[PDB]
DNA sequence: GGTTGGTGTGGTTGG
């Protein structure tokens, strides 16, 4: 249902020091 | 993880540490792929060559960790193995092929703010993320340099999915449709990768569709951790999802 | 285990 959803990284609209790595290769 | 970091506090949810009774030690990681189903690496139980066959009754399910070696008091969960399946096609003799094992838990685990579950991947997201340069996410309690020594933490690192050939020209293994390699090249100028320890460790990948991260490798082998011009072979959950959705639907949660 | 605070999420250097 809600799979891989982070309830204290996507859930509170926050991002992870590394997340962004990682959209940034999909370029 | 070898070149990587801490995990900060809830950076997987899913992310489960599997590891034995008697003696009382850490043996692999496991992702919670839902609130009595966990993703694990076959070769976590059994190997024929080195004497692994563990079962539901010598192994112990932990969910919800952070630190390797404390108990982390109110938050990390330890459960009940009802049963494990290994794929039939398991091939533990030559090269791993569908390297993989569910083994569904005796009672859900409950979710929370450190307890999720990852998305298991639709043929879709399949399509467009595993491709080659594009990053994918791996982590665990596992040695810090191929010999020595460990962490007291969860180490994460962020690896490049390699080009299907590229991987073969690495190992003499037979490499295999249910493999998928991953690194930095030599000289890519970057390091990291997964090692002794590792294994049944999620590999993932967020979706910029939903925002959804998906488990598409599953730590596997390679030769040593961070051997310049090896690369870290996982197992490509997609590939084998049916066999997945077959039992999680024939007996699973 | 180790700085009675923090995901070793209370209040017992352990458990
Ligand atoms: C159990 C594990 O976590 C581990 C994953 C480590 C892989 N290293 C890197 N950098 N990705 N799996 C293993 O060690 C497996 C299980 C048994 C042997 N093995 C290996 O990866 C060997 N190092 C190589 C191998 C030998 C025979 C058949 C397949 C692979």
């Amino acid at each position: 249902a809600d799979c891989g959803l982070r309830p204290l990284f996507e859930k509170k609209s926050l991002e992870d020091k590394t997340e962004r790595e990682l959209l940034e290769s999909y370029i | 993880i070898v070149e990587g970091s801490d995990a900060e506090i809830g950076m997987s949810p899913w992310q489960v540490m599997l590891f034995r009774k008697s003696p009382q030690e850490l043996l692999c990681g496991a992702s919670l792929i839902s609130d009595r189903w966990v993703l694990t690496a076959a070769h976590c139980l059994l190997y024929p060559p080195w004497d692994k066959n563990f079962t539901e009754n010598d192994l112990l399910v932990r969910i919800g960790k952070h630190s390797r070696t404390r108990y982390e008091r109110n938050i990390e969960k330890i459960s009940m193995l009802e049963k494990i399946y290994i794929h039939p096609r398991y091939n533990w003799r030559e090269n791993l092929d569908r390297d993989i094992a569910l083994m569904k838990l005796k009672k859900p685990v409950a979710f929370s703010d450190y307890i999720h579950p990852v998305c298991l991947p639709d043929r879709e997201t399949a399509a467009s993320l595993l491709q080659a340069g594009y990053k994918g996410r791996v982590t665990g309690w596992g040695n810090l340099k191929e010999t020595w020594g460990q962490p007291s933490v969860l180490q994460v690192v962020n690896l490049p999915i390699v080009e299907r050939p590229v991987c073969k020209d690495s190992t003499r293994i037979r490499i295999t449709d249910n493999m998928f390699c991953a690194g930095y090249k030599p000289d890519e100028g970057k390091r990291g990768d997964a090692c002794e320890g590792d294994s049944g460790g999620p590999f993932v990948m967020k979706s910029p569709f939903n925002n959804r991260w998906y488990q598409m490798g599953i730590v596997s082998w390679g030769e040593g951790c961070d051997r310049d011009g090896k690369y870290g072979f996982y197992t490509h959950v997609f590939r084998l999802k049916k066999w997945i959705q077959k039992v999680i639907d024939q007996f699973g949660e």
